[PDB]
This record gives structure tokens, sequence and C-alpha cells, in this order.
């Protein structure tokens, strides 16, 4: 995709110093590649990385990245629309990951702590249970929704211990 | 006899205690007038590793 | 007791069995208490009517295009169609404009059915379950035979339009062609345009 | 006291004789826990019938091939011959038919009455069974099991052959292989000359 | 046997278990979609 320059950042795909960039790095792998000869493994092996680089130069092009006067892409994270790929879409990728993790852990810590003796299994994990619960967090969003409606996510003040200042 | 009875949970109300505004059972009460009858028993132990100690009649609450 | 969609096993203690759908599938356990439950209901009655209203307004340009009678454009795309009476935007703000209103009755009765039409002060609405208002909202208005298994009816075919129209979402994000192109491509070859062609050409 | 795996060595403890084919072999002790125990029996049950199937659908192939019958390739061969459907969307609905079937197997092991009923007909396999493993009124369509004398030693010999058939397997894929050719073929070249070809008679160690 | 079980159900094996998936998950799409600076669109 072609993208506006934004912040003083022309687009990585019409940029000279991204193709001076590629350039770059494709003659020291020919450099690296001269002392092998084609038939033994590291030359197919530098052949294989120069096409990697080609094809990730030319990735990094179409992604509609903006690069700087140094030559490298720059990401563009105060919410744009034509840059929402570099910070919000994987944001949004990792807080539902994590969302989910600590959802899965504060699930797995309050089924726990109904147990006879919960330290012991806070060590050895009760895993057919532990995973129901990893499961059961994939909706991690919507029960933290409901835990806060409901007022449960947060104990009360009066139950917490505290300082006597 | 006087206090929380045996078994009940009951919130502690001492500031300094490890665990100030934290439930315990009532272990025992002692009837003879002293200034901390009451036994109370934690799940969770302090810094120096105990799970009990003595409370007054106010430090508590049930 | 109910038919249910593990037969081997029992239904959750949560679903008592009689609303319209239940089939005991919960297994993943967010019903839990009543009241956030009736907030599923309702959304799961939205979700089903507005993805019949979605999957049918998605296939019916491709049938019409596909046939040759109306030369529409694609569902995806039909947002970029230009050509609309107005921009996108303007018309964006007028729509959600004439929503905000709407929906926000319909909250009203999600909380209260009791209180939700000044336009026609004659106009009411008859008192009617929750999430089923009737009474102007069906001009057809023939509720005299049977009522659950009609609810139960427009429930499971709410539950497959949303599966389909999920399923062509992922499968335009993965193909970039109509729905019905899609269909029609699995009838021509079914065992070379199947889910394995999948590319994810773009979002 | 019964013939054991290993004469002379007693039983496993947690083995009392009271299951087919029960020759007090576990010196890992991996069924010491009844519960265990009872989805154990049932992974063998399952891998040796899927084995004997396996042996007789590898076999069967190549033995017509050699008879005259019709042309087939050999068990890996039949891999990559090109089907009316790619492997893909083959093994696609594959799936889906075992996740249905193998559903059905799960809760039968976990509820030994439920999947006893014809979920789409009605139809009644048996009538509140319990053997988990055998559903016979299910899949007996010859009454080979309506004894129980009949039927426990027919179970004796169904986890026979099924553990010989296991094994069999085990060897069809080691053969395979070190040699290259489908395990009828190394058969009869065994056959053939048995102090000439054969492992550590091709020189192959 | 089943206490082996349960050892393995330790806190250390099963975060070495764990661990090592998703290093091998995370490697293993990083050499299928090697690269990825950024979420394509
Ligand atoms: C390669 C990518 C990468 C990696 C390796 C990490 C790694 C980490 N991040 Mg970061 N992060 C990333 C990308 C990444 N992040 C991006 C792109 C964003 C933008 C969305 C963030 C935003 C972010 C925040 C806001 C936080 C982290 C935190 C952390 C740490 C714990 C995260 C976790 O899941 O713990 C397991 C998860 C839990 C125990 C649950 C705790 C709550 C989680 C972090 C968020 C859920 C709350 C909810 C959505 C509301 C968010 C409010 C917020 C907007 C202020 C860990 C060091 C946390 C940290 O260390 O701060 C002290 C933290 O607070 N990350
Ligand atoms: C049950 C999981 C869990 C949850 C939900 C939280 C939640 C929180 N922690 Mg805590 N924390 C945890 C575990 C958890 N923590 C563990 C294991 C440690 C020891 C490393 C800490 C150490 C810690 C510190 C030092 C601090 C917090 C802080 C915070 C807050 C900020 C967001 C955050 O997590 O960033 C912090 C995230 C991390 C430090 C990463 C550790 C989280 C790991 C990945 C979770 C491991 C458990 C996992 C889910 C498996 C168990 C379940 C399984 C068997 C099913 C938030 C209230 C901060 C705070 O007070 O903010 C107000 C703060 O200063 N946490
Ligand atoms: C988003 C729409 C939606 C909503 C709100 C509901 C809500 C409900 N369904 Mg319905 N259902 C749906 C979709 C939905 N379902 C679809 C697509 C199917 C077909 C596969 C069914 C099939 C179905 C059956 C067979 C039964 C229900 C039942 C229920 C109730 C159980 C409580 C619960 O856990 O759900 C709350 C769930 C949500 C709020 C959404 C969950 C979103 C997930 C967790 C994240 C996305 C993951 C996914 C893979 C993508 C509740 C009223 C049971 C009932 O009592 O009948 C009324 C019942 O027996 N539903
Ligand atoms: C839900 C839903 C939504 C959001 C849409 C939205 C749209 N439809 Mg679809 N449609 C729906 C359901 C839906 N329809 C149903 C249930 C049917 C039957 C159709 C049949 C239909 C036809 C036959 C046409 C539209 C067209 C359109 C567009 C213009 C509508 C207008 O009044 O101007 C718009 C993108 C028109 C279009 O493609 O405009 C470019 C058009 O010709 N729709
Ligand atoms: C499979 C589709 C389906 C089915 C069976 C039903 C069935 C029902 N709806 Mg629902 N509905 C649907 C789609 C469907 N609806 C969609 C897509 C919308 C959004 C436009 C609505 C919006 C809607 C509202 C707003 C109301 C209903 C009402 C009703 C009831 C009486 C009217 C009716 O359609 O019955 C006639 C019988 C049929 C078999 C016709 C099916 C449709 C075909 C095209 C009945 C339970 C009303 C109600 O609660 O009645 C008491 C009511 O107030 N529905
Ligand atoms: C009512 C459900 C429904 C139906 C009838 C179809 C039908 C079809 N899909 Mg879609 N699909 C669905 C749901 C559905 N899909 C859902 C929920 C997903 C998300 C997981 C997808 C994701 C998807 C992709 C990514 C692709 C298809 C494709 C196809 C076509 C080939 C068949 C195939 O490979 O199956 C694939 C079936 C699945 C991936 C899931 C099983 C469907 C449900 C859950 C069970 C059956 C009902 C066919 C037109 C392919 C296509 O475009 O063909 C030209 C294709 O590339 N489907
Ligand atoms: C484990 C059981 C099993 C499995 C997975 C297969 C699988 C297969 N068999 Mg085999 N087969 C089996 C048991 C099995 N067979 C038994 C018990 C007999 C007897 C045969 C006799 C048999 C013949 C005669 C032929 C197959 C063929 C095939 C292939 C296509 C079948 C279709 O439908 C497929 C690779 C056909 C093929 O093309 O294989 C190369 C074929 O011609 N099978
Ligand atoms: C059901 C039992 C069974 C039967 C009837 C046969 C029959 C045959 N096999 Mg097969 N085979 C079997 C099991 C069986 N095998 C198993 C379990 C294995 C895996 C070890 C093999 C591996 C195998 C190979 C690789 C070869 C044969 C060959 C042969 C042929 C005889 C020639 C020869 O020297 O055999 C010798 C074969 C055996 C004694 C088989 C039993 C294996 C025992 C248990 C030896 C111990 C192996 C052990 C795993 C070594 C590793 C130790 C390490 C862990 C430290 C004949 C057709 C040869 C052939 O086809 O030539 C034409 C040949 O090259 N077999
Ligand atoms: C919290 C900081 C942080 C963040 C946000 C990222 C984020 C990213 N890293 Mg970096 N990385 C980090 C810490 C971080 N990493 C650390 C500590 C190391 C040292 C082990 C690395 C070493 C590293 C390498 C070697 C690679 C990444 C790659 C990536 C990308 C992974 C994309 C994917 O999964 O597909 C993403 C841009 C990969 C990539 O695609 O680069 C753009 C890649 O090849 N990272
Ligand atoms: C299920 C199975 C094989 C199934 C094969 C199938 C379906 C083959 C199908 C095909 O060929 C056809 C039909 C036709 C081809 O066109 C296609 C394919 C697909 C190729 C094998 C199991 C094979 C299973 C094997 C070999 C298991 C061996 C286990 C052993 C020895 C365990 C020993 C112990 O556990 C005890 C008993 C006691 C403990 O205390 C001690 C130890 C030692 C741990």
């Amino acid at each position: 995709r072609d993208v506006q320059p934004y912040a003083g950042l022309t687009p990585c795909k019409t940029s000279k110093a991204f193709a001076k960039r590629e350039k770059t790095e494709l003659k020291a792998l020919e450099k690296r590649l001269k002392k092998y000869d084609p038939e033994s493994a590291p030359a197919l092996a530098l052949q294989a990385t120069m096409e990697k680089t080609k094809t990730r130069f030319a990735n990094y092009g179409e992604s509609g990245l903006l690069c700087g006067k140094d030559g490298l892409p720059h990401l563009i994270v105060d919410g744009n629309l034509e840059h929402l790929g570099e910070f919000a879409i994987p944001g949004l990728g990792f807080l539902y990951v994590a969302g989910w993790i600590g959802y899965a852990g504060r699930s797995y810590i309050q089924e726990n702590k109904t147990a006879s003796k919960p330290t012991e299994g806070e060590i050895i994990i009760d895993v057919p249970k532990a995973l129901g619960l990893m499961f059961q967090a994939g909706a991690w969003p919507l029960l933290a929704g409901l835990e806060l409606k409901n007022g449960t996510l947060t104990a009360p003040e009066s139950e917490i211990t505290v300082s006597p200042r | 006899q006087v206090g929380p009875p045996r078994g009940t949970m009951v919130k502690i109300l001492r500031p300094e205690s490890y665990w100030f505004n934290d439930y315990g059972k009532v272990i025992s009460v002692d009837q003879t007038g002293v200034r901390y009858p009451v036994v109370v028993r934690f799940e969770k132990v302090n810094y120096a590793g105990v799970s009990t100690n003595n409370y007054a009649l106010d430090e508590v609450e049930y | 007791t109910q038919p249910m969609w593990f037969p081997g096993m029992d239904a959750p203690q949560h679903l008592k069995g009689e609303l319209p759908g239940d089939y005991g599938f919960d297994p993943l356990n967010l019903g839990k208490e009543p009241k956030d439950l009736e907030w599923y209901v309702q959304a799961e009655l939205q979700h089903g009517r507005w993805a019949m209203l979605g999957v049918a307004g998605a296939a019916a340009p491709e049938i019409l295009t596909k046939m040759g009678i109306s030369d529409l454009p694609n569902w995806h795309d039909a947002p970029n169609y230009q050509g609309y009476f107005t921009d996108a935007t303007t018309l964006f703000w007028v729509q959600m404009l004439m929503m905000n209103w709407a929906e926000v009755r319909r909250w009203q009765d999600m909380r209260k059915p009791g209180s939700v039409d000044p336009a026609f002060s004659g106009n009411k609405l008859p008192s009617g379950i929750v999430g089923y208002p009737g009474g102007i909202f069906d001009p057809l208005g023939y509720a005299k035979g049977d009522l659950n298994k009609l609810k139960a009816k427009e429930i499971a075919n709410g539950r497959l339009a949303m599966v389909a129209f999920a399923g062509i979402m992922v499968q335009y994000d993965h193909t970039g062609v109509g729905p019905v192109a899609n269909l029609v491509a699995h009838m021509s070859d079914p065992a070379h345009n199947n889910v394995f062609q999948a590319k994810f050409i773009g979002f | 006291e019964r013939p054991v795996w290993y004469p002379g060595k007693a039983p496993a403890p947690h083995l009392d004789g009271s299951l087919p084919g029960d020759f007090g072999f576990d010196p890992l002790s991996l069924s010491a826990d009844p519960e265990m125990r009872k989805w154990m029996v049932q992974a063998e049950l399952q891998h040796a019938r899927w084995a004997m199937l396996g042996v007789a659908g590898a076999v069967a192939p190549e033995l017509l091939t050699k008879i005259g019958v019709a042309d087939l390739p050999n068990w890996v061969d039949a891999g990559t011959y090109q089907y009316w459907a790619p492997a893909g969307p083959l093994f696609f609905i594959q799936m889906a038919m075992f996740n249905w079937a193998e559903v059905r197997r799960w809760q039968d092991m976990k509820n030994p009455g439920s999947m006893n009923t014809d979920p789409l007909f009605g139809y009644n396999s048996n009538d509140t069974n319990t053997d988990v493993g055998y559903p016979g009124g299910l899949f007996d369509k010859l009454g080979y099991a309506k004894d129980p004398a009949k039927a426990k030693e027919l179970k004796l010999k169904e986890i026979k052959n099924g553990r010989l058939a296991m094994v069999a397997f085990l060897g069809i894929c080691a053969q395979y292989v070190q040699t290259g050719q489908g395990p009828v073929e190394n058969l009869f070249s065994h056959i053939a000359s048995p102090g000439s070809v054969g492992y550590f008679g091709s020189q192959g160690l | 046997m089943k206490n082996f079980q349960i050892y393995l159900s330790t806190a250390p094996v099963l975060a070495a278990v764990w661990f090592t998936v998703l290093a091998g998950i995370l490697i293993e799409l990083n050499r299928f979609f090697p690269d990825a600076l950024s979420f394509p669109l």
C-alpha cells in the first residue's frame, strides 16, 4: 500500500535510503558468498539468506512503513488509521493475551484458595482444573466486565490489610 | 463467658497487628480478667512465622 | 431433561431449560447468575437477528450480481462502494443518530420493558416478555399458534446465521471474494477450493 | 499362580488376572491406579484393534497384487497415490468423522450406559450395558458374545492377536525404513533364502 | 507412576514444559511467518 508522508517521514517503499539499506546488506551477503563455491552447503545457505533479506525488504516496502533519514522504518503509534498495524492491532492482541494470562491466574488462585491446603496446590498445580480455568479465560474481557459491574472484581477497603500509618 | 465464642471469625482491629483488617478463628477467651484474653488463630503466618497471638475485647470484631 | 448439546452428560444447573434455545451448552461457565444471563439472552437475540439480516444482505448483492440481474458490488467493498446518497461518514452519523434513539429505548426495555410512542400518542406497545415486544413490531402478528416453538426456531436460525456470518467474514479475509462466489467455487471443485487454499490475502 | 509374562516372577500386584490377556506385565507400574487402569485397558484395546486393521490393510493390497486380481501399491506408496481428493480434505472429513465417533467412545468410557442409543434413529445398541470398550450390541453383528464363557476367552484371543499385530505393525514400519519394500515382499524374500536375505543376512547392520 | 505425574505437576517441571512448548510455538511462528516488524494490512 501507498502511505502518505507523516511527521517528516517518507514511505520506505519509495525511500532511496531504504533501497540503499537493501543494497548494502545484499552486497555484504554476496561478499560473504564469494569465498564459497556454489556447490557447497554454505553457498546455498547464504543464497537463501540473501533471498530472505530481499523478501523482508520487499515486505517492509509494501507494508506501508515510513522510513527516516537514516533509512530504517519508523513506527507511528499516535493512532493514525494508515499505521494502525504498527501499534494498535498488535497492541490489542497483547492486551487480549496478557489479560487472558492474568485472568487464568486470578481464576486459579481464587479456586485454589477454596482447597483444604491452598499453599500446596500453589506449587503442585492441579493440571486438569488449571487447564479448565485457562481455557475458560478465553473470554477474559467479558468475565472481567461482569466482575467489574457486579463489584466482585475489587475487594472492599475494609477487608484488605493496611499499615497502621 | 465474655467475648467471642470459640470457633467464630473475628476481624482484627489492632492497627499494628500483622493480620490487621484480617479474619481469624477464636481459639479461646480467658475469663480470668486478663488484658488480652482473646486468642485468635490465623491461616497465614506473619514475618516472625507465628499464626496466632492475643487480642483484647475491643481489638476484635464479629 | 431438555434436548441437550452433549447427550451423555447432564445439563448445567444454572441453565434451567425453559429458555428458548436452552440445549445445556455452556462449557466455559459464563452463565452464572440469572442477571447477566438475561443480558446474554437479549444479546443472543440481537446478534441472531442482526446476523440473519447480515447474511441475507451480504448474499443478496452477490446472488443478484452472479445471476446477472443487478450488477451490485460485494459486501466487503460495499462500504468502499461509491454512489451512496451521501459521504460514508455523513450517512454514518445520520445512521448512528437514527439508531441511538431506537437502541436506547431497547436498553430501557432491557432495563425495564414497562418503561418503553410519543409521535403517535395513541400508538403504544402491548405489554410483552422482554426481547419479544410484538404489537407494531410484528404487523403479521399471528401468535395465536405455537409460541415457544417459533421462538426456538428464530433462535436456532439466528445462531446458524451468526456462525455463517463469522465464517464468511473469515472467508473474505482469507480469499477476498464474495461468500456466494466462495460457495460456487467449492461446488465447482469440492476437493480443491476448500479451506486449504485460504491464504489471508487481506484483512 | 496363573501363567505370567515371565515365569518365576510374581505378577504385578495391581494386576490380579481379572482382565483379558493379564500376564502380570507392568514393570513400570503404569496401571497402579484403578482409574488409570481403566483408561489404559481402553488404550490397549483401541491400539490393538487399530494395529490389527492396520496390518490387514497394509498386507491385503500387496497380497492381491502378488496374486494378480488387481494392481495396488504398498502401504507407504498409498499415501502419494492420487485419489479423488488430496490428503488435506480427505483427512479433514476423516477427522470430522472421528471426532463424532471418538466423542461417543470417550463418553462411553466416562459413562458406560451413555452412547448406547442412536442419536439420530433411537436404535438401542445394548440396553444398560457396562462393559467399556466392548460394545457388543453396537458392533457384534454375529452374536459372538452371547455367552460369558465364550466371551471371556474370545476377549483373550482378541487381546493376543491385537498385541501380535501391534508388534507386527512396528515391524512393518521398521522394515520399510530398513529395506524399502512392503512387508509381504520382505516376507517372501526371507522365505526364498533365510540364509542370504534378512536382517543380519543382507549385511544391513 | 501417579506420584510421578504429581511430581511433573510441580511448579518447576510445569514451568519448564510450558516455556519449552511456548518457545517452540514462537520459534515455529517466526520460521513460517518470519521477520514481522508490524501486523500487515
Ligand atoms: C513483544 C511484545 C511484548 C512483550 C514481550 C511484552 C511484555 C510484557 N509487558 Mg507489554 N506491551 C506490548 C508488547 C509487549 N509486552 C504492547 C505492544 C503493548 C501495548 C498494548 C503493551 C502494553 C503493556 C502494559 C500496559 C503492561 C505490559 C506489561 C508487560 C509485562 C507482563 C505482561 C503480561 O502479560 O503479564 C501477564 C498478565 C497479567 C498478570 C495481567 C496483568 C494486567 C495486564 C498486563 C493487562 C490487562 C489489563 C487491562 C487490559 C487494562 C489495561 C490498562 C492499560 C491500558 C493501562 C511483560 C514484561 C505489564 C507490566 O509489566 O507492567 C508492570 C503492563 O502493565 N505491557
Ligand atoms: C495470577 C497472576 C497475576 C495477576 C493477575 C497479577 C496482577 C497484577 N500485578 Mg502481580 N505478580 C504475579 C502474578 C500476578 N499479578 C507474579 C507471579 C509475580 C511475581 C513475579 C507478580 C509480581 C508483581 C509486581 C512486582 C508488581 C505486580 C503488579 C501487578 C498489577 C499490574 C499489572 C501486572 O500484572 O503487571 C505486573 C506483571 C508482572 C510482574 C508479570 C508477572 C505475571 C506472571 C506472568 C503471571 C504468572 C502466573 C500465571 C498466570 C500462571 C498461574 C496460573 C496457572 C497455574 C493456571 C496487577 C494487579 C504491580 C502493581 O502493584 O501494580 C499496581 C507490581 O509492582 N505484580
Ligand atoms: C510380529 C513379529 C514380527 C515378525 C513375524 C517379523 C518377521 C520378519 N521381519 Mg520384522 N520386525 C519386528 C517384528 C516382526 N518381524 C519388529 C518389532 C521390528 C522392530 C525392531 C522388526 C524389524 C525388522 C527389520 C528392520 C527387518 C525385519 C525383517 C524380518 C524378516 C525376517 C528376517 C530377519 O532377520 O528378521 C529379524 C527380525 C526380528 C528378530 C524382529 C523382531 C525384533 C526384535 C525384538 C529385535 C530387537 C530389536 C531392538 C528394537 C534393537 C534396539 C536395541 C536398542 C533399544 C538398544 C521377517 C519377514 C528383515 C527383513 O524384512 O528382511 C527381508 C529386516 O531387515 N524386521
Ligand atoms: C495402532 C497401531 C497401528 C495402526 C495402523 C494403521 C491404522 C495403519 C494404516 C495403514 O496401513 C494401512 C491400513 C494402509 C495404508 O494405505 C495407510 C496406512 C495408514 C499406512 C499401532 C500401535 C502400535 C503400538 C505399539 C507398538 C505399542 C507398544 C508398546 C509396548 C511394547 C509397551 C510395553 C510396556 O507398556 C507395557 C506393555 C508394560 C510396561 O510396564 C513396560 C512397557 C515396556 C513400557
